[PDB]
């Protein structure tokens, strides 16, 4: 995608676009974490507060946000193009997204990957034409044991097959909400068929303290 | 002592605003900020 | 008295604490090659022409931000300074564009004659370049952004000097691009500036453009009667008609800056 | 010691590694978590600082420095400015996923280390900077904090010593770089992820223009502990200069992919064969590994025979620790690919700001992706080579290094293999 902004009648400077009373307060709880005389740095999480009460970032978005803390407008749109988590175009209302790194690609990320893409008939990059899925390719998602993998929205699938992602994709199809996480049989990162080690219960407190404390 | 079940499954119902509903929480908990001695940069 | 000493390929010399790699060399009168700095503007290192080797560390510095420490011998025409700049060189070469016939900047691009004197003489890039889209910023500055070297020099003057917060970049690694993201105009009484302080041929003058090389004008220095500043310009004339004016160095009027009027 | 990698649960400092106990305060404290961190605070922070500096505890984030030494640097008098705990969680090498774990199942370990770790730096608050994508791990951060709030372990007279601290929680918006410290300050401060040239170093100018150290999550995290059972606990674990007990991942083609805690300096064989099950199709399937993240240099199943996993011993292998994330690949694998999506990954991640990185990974990208089809020349290989060189070294931040590394390892190992598909390329296409 591009990195210039040409306006149309979807996203121009005049897009309605503004925080709800709800959104506010919680914009004022963000600027307050930081020193006064430094309010540029709440940039970030307002222009996520932003895209999470619309969806994606249109110019009129980003602008409001630099009316709010008196940043150039430039500042902000630097910002929104730099981060790869901003969504600069509407996207699906399930923003499927594939980890094909290399620790993902040894365990098979191509299989998940076309899974997808004949169950919704789309390629990479697309949005189907209910606009309910946009799929796209991402890099490390910090979940390489449990490869493959996709993260939906905030929700991270794991220990995928191409049966599991179809499955999914069903349920969410279906306006049911799957469950995150592993779906081959273990909980979280612990080896499959018995775990190696903690077994034994935790100490106490107090366990081992050094003398003299 | 449990050692087969998964403690963790509170982040099933974790929703959009779930991070800045805890941070508009924790507002009142926080100390006072420093100050620059001035609005802004550009000030 | 608060004066330490360092050294230039052993040459003594004392030097004021904070005084960085590049000046130091300054004061010995080399002139160590640059790209992104700028004396009148903030310190950036990031196009790492600057890169010197200091004695005994195996690590080059970027000369240009790094101050100087005592007893430091700066090695500025050691191999490992050379080949740091046939490297970055190399780099700035790899997408820029065959432009030079074409270009206005060519006859005094630093971007030429920093290649000439500190870069290798061939490429062995044998792949495809970036090409980038132009921007438009006004009638007065021509935008060529596929010769852009990211070097943010005129995004630091339009920063600091100009204070307008107009330019930056968008995106992200080698798709990185200079400009206003969004249709704008860089319309300010000091915009002309960025066309001397660019490097490269990306920002020229849309008036000047065509009509000139540099080696064929002959220069008149002269003084600017648009205002009561008296800002001291060259005139740069060729087989009798005025091509363009450019600002002459005063640091006590001007500077190394004139308006747009003026230019 | 000569042998190392038999360590037991109680020896173990991530007790909830894999969230089967409560990961909230009560499961915490009754874990050990929060146990007289008021008489740790009123030690002092030279007492901290000791205890660190004797513990050998080395940075978990990839370069490894000694910490003890890198959290001194703060140990000065106050110049007026405030003083910060910046905690990187943005968690970003590929292979690398052990401090996802901390966050979400062990919280109070990190909160706890990070006022243990604000005393010693005399820091008002840390930042816990966490990468935007673990959404559900921050919340789970930010629920952690509360309860810390709410039972008087952090805020003001934090654990009752008379210490005022915050726990702030600040998310990324997906980018690797802003896991490198000072594009993480950047970061903060909002603005693009770009790293700061040095001088200034953070501990001088850092967020906000202050004092500032950014540590890794498991360096905070195993503080509080080396507190209270002593840095000479700590550091009866591992080889000398590489002590402690380590996060491991060991994911690609094994047969059981996992995250574990075991001693520094295990043999790397060991390692896989007893934690993660071994080699998928046996180890003598076993091709190359990766020993510490994407950004380490690859080593072939020769060196991996013996190879200890501590800073000193992949260092002489020709490679590095970084932060452990084993990653581990088969016979079956097209090695030059697999090397090939890694230069890919850092080709998207570089800032774009200095030039080495921002044309020359985007170069070597362009190589590899001929060089996997094999549409190149023998001779391109040493102007491959000698491209990566003109990076390393000459770059802002060490993400030039990362891309230049992984490189040098396949040209390093695996030469021929290389010149096999420009052979069969030119057969094919003549
Ligand atoms: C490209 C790049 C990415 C990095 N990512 C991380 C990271 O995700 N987590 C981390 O702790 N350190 C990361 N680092 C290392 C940090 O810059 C820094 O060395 C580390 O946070 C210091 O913490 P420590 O001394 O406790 O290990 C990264 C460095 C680079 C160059
Ligand atoms: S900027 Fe310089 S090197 Fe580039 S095309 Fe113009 S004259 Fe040639
Ligand atoms: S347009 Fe010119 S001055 Fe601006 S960043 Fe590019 S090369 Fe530098
Ligand atoms: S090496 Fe790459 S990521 Fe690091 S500052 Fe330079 S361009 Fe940015
Ligand atoms: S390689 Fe996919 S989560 Fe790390
Ligand atoms: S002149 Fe120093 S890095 Fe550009
Ligand atoms: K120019």
């Amino acid at each position: 995608a591009l990195f210039v902004h040409r306006d149309t009648p979807e996203n121009n400077p005049e897009t309605p676009f503004d925080f709800t009373p709800e959104n506010y307060k919680r914009i004022e709880a963000i600027v307050k974490n930081y020193p006064e005389g430094h309010k540029a740095a709440a940039v970030l999480p307002v222009l996520d507060l932003a895209q999470r009460q619309n969806g994606w970032l249109p110019i009129s978005a980003m602008n409001k946000v630099a009316e709010i803390l008196q940043v150039p407008p430039m500042r902000v749109y630097e910002v929104a193009t730099f981060y790869t988590m901003y969504n600069r175009k509407p996207v699906g209302k399930y923003h499927i997204q594939v980890c094909t790194t290399t620790p993902c690609m040894l365990r098979n990320s191509d299989s998940i990957l076309e899974a997808i893409q004949k169950k919704l008939g789309i390629k990479v990059g697309e949005t189907t034409p209910d606009k309910l899925f946009t799929l796209i390719e991402v890099e490390c998602l910090g979940a390489c044991v449990n490869a493959p993998m996709v993260q939906i929205n905030d929700n991270y699938y794991e220990d995928l097959t191409p049966k599991d992602i179809e499955e999914i994709i069903d349920e969410l199809k279906a306006g049911k909400i799957p469950k995150p996480g592993p779906r081959s049989g273990r909980f979280s990162c612990e080896p499959a068929g018995g775990l190696t080690s903690l077994t034994e219960p935790p100490k106490g407190p107090g366990f081992g303290v050094q003398a003299g404390l | 002592f449990d050692n087969t079940t998964y403690k963790n499954l509170q982040h099933h119902d974790y929703s959009t605003y779930t991070f800045l509903d805890l941070n508009l929480d924790l507002s009142k908990f926080r100390m006072p900020q420093p100050s620059s001695g001035r609005e802004s940069p550009r000030h | 008295s608060n004066l330490i000493e360092v050294f230039v390929d052993g040459q003594s010399v004392m030097v004021e604490p904070g005084t960085t790699v590049l000046q130091a060399c300054e004061k010995v009168g080399m002139q160590i090659p640059r790209f992104c700095y700028h004396e009148r503007l903030s310190v950036a290192g990031n196009c790492r022409m600057c890169l010197v080797e200091i004695e005994k560390a195996p690590k080059v510095v970027a000369a240009c931000a790094m101050p100087v420490m005592k007893g430091w011998n700066i090695l500025t025409n050691s191999e490992k300074t050379k080949k740091a700049r046939e490297g970055v060189m190399e780099f700035l070469l790899a997408n820029h564009p065959l432009d030079c016939p074409i270009c206005d900047q060519g006859g005094e691009c630093d971007l030429q004659d920093q290649s000439m004197m500190f870069g290798s003489d061939r490429s062995r890039f044998l792949e495809g370049k970036r090409a980038v889209e132009d921007k438009n910023i006004g009638p007065l500055v021509k935008t060529i952004m596929t010769r852009c070297i990211q070097c943010t020099r005129c995004i630091r003057f339009a920063s600091e000097i100009a204070g307008v917060d107009d330019l930056g970049t968008t995106g992200r690694g080698n798709d990185m691009q200079v400009g206003t993201y969004i249709e704008k105009m860089f319309m300010s009484e000091l915009s002309g500036n960025i066309i001397d302080i660019c490097p490269v041929g990306a920002l020229t003058s849309k008036p000047y453009a065509f009509t000139a090389r540099p080696w064929e004008t002959r220069k008149t220095e002269s003084i600017d009667v648009m205002d009561a500043v008296g800002s001291n310009i060259v005139v740069s004339t060729r087989t009798g008609e005025v091509m363009r004016i450019l600002p002459r160095m005063h640091e006590d009027i001007n500077e190394e800056w004139i308006s747009d009027k003026t230019r | 010691k000569t042998s190392f990698g038999s360590l037991k649960d109680e020896d173990r400092i991530f007790t909830n590694l894999y969230g089967r106990h409560d990961w909230r305060l009560k499961g915490a404290q009754s874990r050990g978590d929060w146990y007289k961190t008021k008489e740790i605070l009123l030690k002092g922070p030279d007492w901290i600082l000791g205890e660190v500096k004797t513990s050998g505890l080395r940075g978990r984030g990839g370069a490894g420095f000694p910490t003890g030494l890198k959290w001194s640097f703060m140990n000065k008098p106050s110049d007026g400015r405030p003083k910060y705990l910046v905690v990187n969680a943005d968690e970003g090498e590929p292979g690398t996923c052990k401090d996802r774990e901390i966050i979400r199942h062990d919280p109070h370990k990190l909160v706890e280390g990070c006022l243990v770790g604000g005393r010693a730096m005399g820091a008002r608050a840390a930042y816990i900077y966490i990468r935007g994508e673990f959404y559900n791990e921050a919340s789970n951060l930010q629920v952690a904090i509360r309860e810390a709030y709410e039972a008087g372990l952090i805020g003001k007279n934090a654990c009752g010593s008379g210490y005022d601290f915050d726990v702030f929680v600040v998310r990324g918006a997906g980018a690797y770089i802003c896991g490198e410290e000072t594009a993480l300050i950047e970061s903060i401060e909002g603005k693009q992820g770009k790293p700061r040239l040095k001088p200034p170093f953070p501990a001088d100018v850092g967020v906000f223009g202050c004092p500032t150290t950014v540590a890794n999550v498991e360096t905070v995290a195993v503080s509080p502990t080396i507190c209270r059972r002593g840095g000479a606990w700590f550091a009866s674990f591992g080889r000398e200069r590489n002590s402690g007990t380590k996060l491991f991942n060991i994911s690609g083609h094994v047969n059981n992919p996992c995250t574990v805690e075991e001693e520094m300096s295990v043999p790397l064989k060991e390692l896989i064969e007893k934690h993660a099950g071994g080699v998928t199709g046996g180890w003598d399937n076993l091709l190359a590994v990766i020993p510490g993240g994407s950004s380490t240099p690859l080593i072939p199943k020769s060196v991996c025979e013996t190879v200890l996993m501590d800073f000193d011993a992949l260092i002489q292998a020709q490679t590095g620790l970084g932060t452990a994330a084993v990653i581990v690949m088969d016979r079956s694998t097209d090695i030059v690919k697999a090397i090939a999506r890694l230069i890919e990954f850092y080709k998207h991640e570089s800032c774009g700001q200095c030039t080495p990185c921002r044309e020359g990974v985007d170069w070597m990208n362009k190589v590899m992706a001929r060089f996997v089809r094999g549409d190149a020349r023998p001779a391109e290989i040493d102007s491959l080579w000698e491209i990566s060189k003109q990076i390393e070294g000459h770059t802002i931040c060490a993400l030039g290094d990362g891309a230049a590394w992984p490189v040098q390892g396949l040209i390093r190992h695996f030469r021929p293999e290389l010149e096999e598909r420009m052979q069969q390329f030119a057969q094919q296409h003549q």
